[PDB]
């Protein structure tokens, strides 16, 4: 607190960490997602929701109560009656398309990574990245 | 559809990408010329992103102080 | 040769680097102008390298004495810094930059030691 | 990575005034001196170290001179 | 020179702990014994 | 199965007096990851995806019904199936165990 | 004969290493001598060139399978839209 | 061998000449060093 | 739910936040179409 | 051992970050400053240089 | 908070 707050020794992971810079000498962060146990577990979790939305009944019709203002007669179809089931099948559907949500998003990634040095100003203004672009072109 | 169930593995995302901060610039080569030669070129930079003598400090630092 | 008044934009994004060089031996490329002016330099003097690769382009490169002259102040940037003169001292944190430009220009010097 | 904030801020600051700046210019001058005496010491270690390199070498001279004798 | 969620459906799903508080329409008639 | 699970299915039937529970029954009924897709990554061989065991569970007409055959199915006959599979099961099988 | 290699082999990589700790002590007296001579020019090429690397270092934060499978980073809320204002084009492109 | 086999640890590293000759006055007795130690790499190579 | 409940009954709140889907989930009858089926 | 762009960038402003840090005498490298110099090593080599001179002393 | 106050005080003490 009084004295100097950082004391560098020779260590060079608590002297980059007493700076900051820290992780920025790992290649990738840690995260949550990547154990087989968490995904498993999301899973389970998923496959619980399917299984209860599937065994809904098909014949799911809702009452909405501002169908008093439509004087209904008996013959007269209700202009609300798949509410609940439009919203049934939706989640239904959204969850088993994820495998192909997913797909999508990893193509748009990958395909707006590869060009981070060519469409991003300062990575592709930084001397490193423009040395090593004219580099790769020496004939 | 084609498309599988979403319990079926694998169901990770990213995991065999590769962002371009990390893609291995070229640096220095560092040849060895036998023992008793001494007047002999050591490195060879010709299409390097940094110099002979800050990737040497680079090696130094991460490296070189490991002990 | 087969598109003329090619040469001379790349001229005009040669010089400057001449001037930057000479003014490098101090920290001053502080703002990201500087920087974008030097950067356009390097990439001017590469292609100018990748077609003096050529007969018909290196003849053409010969008969200019601007590009000569360039060559030439590098060069005798390059022997002041082996040398050891305290005139002009590179200061470090350009070095890397320093670096590129004496490859580029060595090798056009190859191409047009043949012409002289 | 927080106090690193606080630096760029008192830096900025130090660029905002006018008779700010040779005091700096003084305190890197001290620092300096520091590093030259740093640059001293290596250069001695260096030089027991080329010593030693220079004594062996000898040594594999001398075996030299024995063999074109012969 | 916000974090907008997907919707809970809260009426669509079931009761966990105490199964016979769902609307009938949800309700499973096998416990009373009214299947058949 | 449980004591209770018997009595339900013994309800559902109409035929629950006619059962008589023993000493023993009464005591008793109180009690890695293989790539199967490649919509994400590089696809393992087809072999190695046979040689694993696929199981769905949650969905009923299983993850895959052509579009033909689906369009072209019968309705009631696939209410009766899920009436007599998912909700109707216990008490056939109090049927299967007693009652001769 | 590889007792002498290794041995040669040990001193020379301890020259080297001292060597470069004399640059390095070397690069950090040039770098105050210069700061000494001109003070306002290398402040400002401090502050920029730590604003350019910082600025540097976070080009890669929102690619780490969290931000990748959670719907943040493509919501339209945030208000930089460097992701998903590439759709367009990489739909006429055929390859999304 | 016919060619210089590269390998991962520096082989060499350069001097630096831009410190004043004044305060360092050990640099001239390391150049001399240096100098003959490579006079004796040549004439045993030879 | 007790607890909740009993302290609602009592009064012995001020105000009860009302905020309810106003809809419910209703089965509905099922019919099967009338023209036959050509079965080929 | 391997030399991407973030390690490049992290490594130069680190860099940068100590010596400014060193400027404002936030900074506190004892350790490091008497680990190069390593008086110990010093004596040990005036003394070696020391025994060396002698032996050419004596020798003539 | 003493961040504030210890780059303060180190730039008072360079400036005096």
């Amino acid at each position: 607190s009084e004295k100097k707050p950082i004391k560098i020794s020779a260590d060079f992971n608590a002297k980059a960490k007493s700076l900051g810079l820290e992780s920025k000498f790992s290649n990738a962060t840690k995260t949550a997602l990547g154990d087989p146990d968490t995904e498993i577990r999301i899973s389970a979790r998923i496959s619980n929701r399917i299984n209860e939305l599937e065994r809904l009944p098909a014949n799911l019709g809702t009452y909405s109560l501002d169908d008093c203002l439509e004087f209904i007669t008996k013959d007269d179809l209700s202009s609300r009656m798949d509410t609940f089931k439009i919203k049934a099948l939706v989640e239904l559907k959204s969850l088993k398309l994820l495998t192909k949500q997913k797909s999508i998003r990893q193509k748009l990634i990958n395909n707006v990574a590869s060009q981070a040095h060519h469409n991003i100003p300062y990575l592709r203004d930084s001397p490193f990245t423009a040395a090593a672009q004219r580099s790769v072109q020496i004939r | 559809s084609n498309i599988p169930d979403p319990t079926l593995p694998p169901t990770e995302m990213m995991t065999r990408f590769l962002h371009p901060n990390w893609y291995a610039l070229p640096t220095t080569v560092w040849l060895k010329y036998g023992n008793y030669n001494s007047w002999a070129p050591s490195f060879n930079e010709n299409g390097t992103v940094v110099d002979s003598t800050t990737r040497g400090l680079i090696w130094l630092e991460r490296i070189g102080y490991m002990d | 040769r087969t598109l003329p008044d090619l040469l001379p934009l790349f001229k005009t994004f040669i010089l400057p680097l001449e001037r930057i060089v000479e003014g490098l031996n101090k920290s001053s490329i502080c703002d990201s102008k500087a920087m974008d002016s030097l950067q356009m330099g390097l990439n001017a003097l590469l292609i100018l390298r990748n077609l003096a690769q050529d007969t018909d382009s290196v003849q053409i490169l010969v008969k200019d004495r601007e590009i000569k002259s360039f060559i030439l102040f590098i060069l005798k940037k390059f022997q002041c810094v082996a040398t050891g003169d305290n005139k002009w001292q590179l200061y470090e944190g350009n070095a890397t930059f320093f670096n590129e430009l004496t490859h580029y220009t060595l090798d056009l010097m190859e191409a047009i030691s043949s012409y002289i | 990575s927080k106090l690193m904030e606080c630096v760029n801020d008192a830096v900025q600051t130090l660029l905002q005034g006018d008779d700010k700046l040779g005091k700096v210019s003084d305190k890197s001058r001290e620092i300096s001196e520091k590093y030259i005496e740093e640059s001293q010491a290596i250069i001695q270690e260096l030089v027991k170290l080329t010593m030693e390199k220079l004594e062996s070498k000898f040594t594999k001279l001398c075996d030299l001179e024995t063999q074109l004798e012969m | 020179n916000v974090k907008k969620e997907f919707p809970v459906n809260l009426t669509i799903k079931k009761n966990v702990y105490d199964s016979a508080q769902d609307f009938n329409a949800l309700q499973d008639e096998s416990r009373n014994s009214r299947q058949i | 199965m449980g004591y209770y699970d018997v009595l339900a299915g013994l309800s559902a039937l109409e035929k629950s007096s006619q059962v008589v529970f023993s000493a023993t029954e009464l005591q008793q009924l109180t009690q890695k990851r293989v790539a199967v897709h490649g919509y994400l990554g590089g696809k393992v061989s087809l072999a190695d995806a046979a040689q694993v065991e696929y199981e769905v569970g949650h969905s009923l007409l299983g993850s895959y019904v052509p579009r033909q055959q689906l369009e072209a199915l019968s309705s009631v006959d696939f209410s009766h199936h899920f009436h007599r599979t998912l909700e109707c099961k216990a008490a056939l099988e109090t049927h299967d165990v007693f009652l001769a | 004969e590889e007792e002498t290699d290794a041995e040669d082999t040990a001193k020379l990589r301890e020259i080297t290493k001292l060597a470069l700790q004399l640059n390095s002590s070397a690069q950090k007296y040039q770098f105050f001598h210069e700061l000494s001579l001109h003070p306002r020019e290398t402040l400002t090429h401090y502050l920029w060139s730590s604003k350019q690397n910082e600025l540097v270092l976070q080009g890669d934060q929102y690619f780490n399978e969290d931000a990748a499978r959670t719907s943040d980073i493509y919501s339209n809320n945030n208000n930089d839209r460097s992701l998903m204002g590439n759709i367009s084009l990489l739909y006429s492109q055929g390859r999304l | 061998q016919t060619n210089p086999v590269p390998v991962t640890y520096p082989t060499d590293a350069y001097i630096p000449t831009y410190l004043p000759d004044d305060k360092v006055s050990n640099l001239a007795d390391l150049k001399k060093l240096i100098e003959m130690d490579s006079r004796l790499d040549l004439y045993l190579t030879r | 739910k007790r607890i909740l409940k009993e302290v609602i009954l009592a009064k012995k709140v001020s105000k009860v936040p009302i905020n309810n889907v106003r809809a419910f989930p209703v089965l509905q009858t099922n019919y099967n179409g009338s023209i036959p089926v050509v079965r080929a | 051992n391997n030399v991407t762009l973030k390690n490049l960038t992290a490594f130069q402003l680190l860099s940068q970050r100590e010596n400014i840090c060193e400027l404002l005498n936030l900074v506190e490298s004892t350790e490091r400053h008497n680990s190069i110099i390593n008086p110990e090593r010093q004596r040990m080599s005036l003394e070696e240089m020391k025994k060396m001179l002698d032996a050419l002393k004596n020798e003539r």
